[PDB]
């Protein structure tokens, strides 16, 4: 709420704007980082006082003609080196070490597009990357070889644009454009079998490659929540945000408001719905928006190019006291939002290449 | 042969349909869906068009 | 055999106005689209 | 690293090498052969019998090779090929069957750092291993098959040298006889034919010390059975007599080159002609009488050479090959004959031809009896070359 625009930066090539991702994965005192990809180059910018932002070290995909659409924050403990993931339409991961200027672990394997990543809040070697197919693929970079796999003979029938880790990573929510609500348990005694294994291989131990698994069982399955588009759900702790382009968004937990989620068993189809933070004037899929470190705070912006904000505290959907911050320049459409690793810094980024930060004015 | 119809294994006697359904190799050659004596495969991108088969042995 | 052809202009200008054996291409895992190695290439 | 981004490049440059050679090569070979090997051999040569089947141009020829593997077990083998006789006949010239296969599988040990068949017998042959003892087999009293236990047979091996090493050379008169360089700086001989059932390995039954490097090249005279030279890393070589009192006191001796050099050929025509080549991009020869003149250096190659043979049934050419993946063919007839300015631009008359057709180096390159215009070689990349020039370069 208490928030204005402070400066506000546009790329000169015009393109199309997607994901943005502000480097959490720091340490205290760290410069504040953060990163966002384009159609095909990517650049990475670090916040500073006054207003100013200074553009660090961008690069651009001038051998694959695709247009970019999912990033995220990565570190390795080794080197203590942080990076970021990449993805597009050509569903081909890169991940560049800003201390190495480089890419040089190359994943392929998804069939047409990807349309979501995000690391395992606990472990940094694990990526789930939503796929165009339908796939759910999973890969220990760590050790290269691939994790078990999950949608197949059962999974969404339509493509998934939007998954979600829980807050310890233990089960892991799924929707597509069929409107499905399929999520899995990490915590299956099967998988971290695997996860362990998946650490565990040499490819000069044998000619027999690493066996990944597969699932098609979700521990729930759902499609009452929208009659259109989902785009965007998020794990607010036990509950579950949920977006779509109906211009509302609705929180809901399954089964009755009693039933534990962890006890919940797949042939469960009860559903609990408590949000009604609607919005409007945002009638088309494929926005995204943002979080607060702290899980307090949340910032959507507008294809009109305005914001939609309320907190997580006990502000609950039974009055939804909104907050529609607005900053006139900025119309044209209101793709993602970025919050800071606290809620000091909001970097929103409109579709016409240009980018609009709104600093708190606490 | 001549008909659509499969040897049944309980039909052909003479052909082997019925002995030995744990062995791979009869006599009969119309007589393999019933056992799917399935040939190996191979998949790679087709010269054609995106994906193909390829066969692994003449 | 090599034809060995000798130079000739006057086709030449009017024309102007493969045996492999094996398995040559590299092929993937179909469970999973993966490329396979030939170490395993018999099992699979 | 700049290297290592150079070393990516010429990942590009080598290929495109190989697709440019390729697409001149039809014009330019009257035969063109590529087979690929699951492991990497070090050596090959080819079996001196032949046979050709009536009424079919792709004669029967047997070439046998060893194996280099990264940790499974290697194993010595002797593969069969089929070579159009006659081109007039146009599956391109044969049937699609394919014309090349492998039939002889033994058990090795380590990789084969040079092996060889005695003359009077090439069905026993003789292999260097990583091991000391120096291997010896016969495929005709081993099965053809690969034997799975791992257990090798190295009946009548040969003992005497301390470590591996390379250099072998049957004596091309006596039977049974062999010299053998190691990194011992020894050279050690034996003789099979009077080997007895001592228990299949052989010590040997003269050592020589006349090198003070490690000794890598040791060969008999192709026409003495007494005369015999070996060439070391320490740039010098030194010609032997048998029995000549003392092993370490050469009869004759020569510093060859400024670089190491590891490769000796005398001519099997002229007595007297002796070709040398070097580490140093420098090829050259000498005469039984004359070693204190050169009598002259080729210095075509663009990196060391190590394998230098002379072509059957041609006495004026010799051929080199090394770690610059190109082979250089050389006219001794041409040897400083006059040239157009067109030729000289293109390099010296003594310099036959030049093939760089591997995108690998090539460890060796061999040809055969009753085939004097084909070549086998064997590169790193597991590719059998084998290729006949243009006869008009020759007339
Ligand atoms: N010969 C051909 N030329 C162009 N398209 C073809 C084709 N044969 C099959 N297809 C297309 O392929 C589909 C069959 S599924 C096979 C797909 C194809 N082999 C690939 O991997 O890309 C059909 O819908 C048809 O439209």
């Amino acid at each position: 709420y208490s928030f204005k625009c402070v400066n506000s930066l546009k790329e000169d090539h015009n393109q199309p704007l997607f994901g943005v991702q502000f480097n959490w994965h720091s340490k205290e005192g760290d410069p504040l980082v953060f990163a966002t990809v384009g159609s095909n180059r990517v650049t990475l910018y670090e916040c500073h006082s006054q207003g100013e932002i200074r553009l660090l070290q961008s690069y651009v995909d001038a051998d694959a003609d695709e247009n970019f659409y999912t990033c995220a924050w990565t570190y390795d403990s080794n080197t203590s080196h942080p990076l970021l993931a990449v993805a597009g339409s050509r569903g081909i991961i890169r991940i560049i070490n800003p201390i190495t200027m480089q890419c040089i672990k190359h994943y392929v394997g998804h069939g047409n597009a990807i349309n979501e990543l995000k690391f395992h809040p606990r472990d940094p070697n694990l990526l789930l990357s939503v796929s165009k197919d339908h796939a759910l693929r999973l890969w220990n970079i760590q050790t290269d070889t691939l994790v078990a796999i999950f949608g197949g003979v059962e999974g969404h029938r339509d493509e998934v644009l939007s998954a979600d880790y829980d807050l310890l990573g233990e089960k892991i929510m799924s929707c597509g454009m069929d409107h499905s609500l399929k999520l899995w348990r990490i915590n299956s005694k099967r998988m971290m079998n695997a996860i362990k294994e998946s650490y565990d291989y040499n490819p000069n131990k044998t000619n027999r490659p690493f066996i990944s698994q597969k699932i098609h069982f979700p521990d729930f399955s759902t499609r009452d929540i929208h009659r259109n588009y989902v785009d965007c759900v998020r794990w607010l702790g036990d509950l579950i945000l949920s977006k779509s382009c109906e211009n509302a968004i609705v929180c809901w937990k399954p089964g009755k408001m009693e039933d534990d989620i962890d006890k919940i068993k797949p042939s469960e189809s009860n559903v609990t719905i408590l949000g009604r933070f609607d919005y409007s004037q945002c009638d088309i899929w494929y926005m995204r928006f943002s979080m607060d470190f702290w899980q307090k705070m949340l910032a959507l912006g507008n294809q009109v190019g305005k914001l939609y904000v309320w907190d997580l505290e006990v502000e609950d959907p039974h009055k939804a006291k909104c907050t529609t911050l607005t900053h006139h320049k900025c119309g044209a459409a209101i793709r993602q939002t970025s919050f800071s690793r606290d809620s000091s810094i909001l970097i929103a980024v409109c579709d016409d290449a240009s980018i609009w930060r709104w600093d708190r004015l606490r | 042969y001549l008909a659509v119809r499969e040897c049944d294994p309980d039909l052909c006697l003479t052909c082997g349909a019925a002995d030995h359904w744990d062995s791979k190799n009869v006599s009969c050659k119309n007589c393999s869906i019933q056992r799917g004596s399935k040939k190996h495969l191979l998949l790679a991108p087709s010269d054609v068009a995106g994906w193909g088969i390829f066969i692994k042995d003449p | 055999r090599p034809k060995r052809t000798k130079a000739s202009m006057s086709e030449f200008l009017e024309s102007e106005d493969t045996y492999s054996s094996g398995h040559n291409r590299l092929y993937f895992h179909s469970d999973t689209c993966l490329p396979l190695r030939p170490q395993e290439m018999e099992v699979d | 690293k700049e290297a290592a981004f150079d070393d990516a490049v010429e990942e590009r440059v080598i290929n495109e090498e190989y697709k440019i050679w390729k697409k001149n090569t039809p014009f330019l070979y009257d035969l063109v052969m590529t087979h690929a090997l699951e492991w990497p051999s070090l050596t090959a040569q080819w079996l001196p019998d032949v046979t050709r089947p009536e009424g079919k141009d792709f004669s029967i020829h047997r070439l046998v090779l060893g194996t280099h593997t990264s940790d499974e077990q290697n194993h010595l083998v002797i593969a069969s090929v089929q070579l159009p006789n006659d081109d007039a006949q146009f599956g391109g010239f044969g049937s699609v069957s394919g014309k090349i296969e492998i039939e002889i599988k033994i058990n090795h040990e380590g990789e084969v750092n040079r092996a060889r068949y005695m003359p009077q017998n090439p069905c026993i042959i003789a292999t260097k291993t990583p091991s000391s003892d120096v291997l010896v087999f016969d495929y005709t009293k081993h099965p053809s098959k690969p034997d799975p236990s791992g257990e090798c047979n190295p009946d009548l091996r040969l003992r005497g040298h301390q470590k591996e090493g390379y250099g072998l050379s049957w004596n091309p008169n006596l039977s049974g006889h062999l010299l053998s360089a190691s990194d011992d700086h020894t050279i050690c001989l034996w003789d099979i034919s009077a080997v007895p059932k001592e228990g299949k390995v052989v010590d040997a039954k003269t050592i020589f010390t006349g090198h003070t490097a490690v000794v890598e090249d040791v060969s008999w005279h192709l026409l003495h059975e007494s005369l015999f030279g070996s060439v070391a890393d320490d740039q010098k070589l030194m010609i032997w007599d048998t029995r000549s009192n003392n092993t370490s006191k050469p009869s004759h001796s020569v510093d060859a080159h400024t670089a190491e050099v590891n490769c000796l050929s005398f001519n099997p025509y002229s007595e007297f002609i002796l070709a040398t080549g070097s580490a140093d991009k420098t090829v050259a020869l000498w005469d039984l009488r004359n070693l204190k003149l050169k009598l002259h250096s080729f210095e075509s190659h663009k990196d060391e050479i190590f394998q230098v043979q002379w072509s059957p049934h041609n006495e004026t050419i010799l051929a080199s090959s090394g770690t610059d993946r190109r082979l250089n063919v050389w006219d001794l007839s041409k040897i400083g004959e006059e040239q157009s300015p067109e030729d000289a631009e293109d390099g010296p008359p003594e310099l036959l031809f030049i093939h760089g057709g591997h995108t690998a180096k090539i460890s060796d390159f061999s040809w055969n009896p009753n085939e004097p215009w084909v070549i086998c070689s064997v590169s790193e990349d597991n590719i059998m070359q084998v290729w006949q020039m243009a006869e008009n370069i020759y007339n």
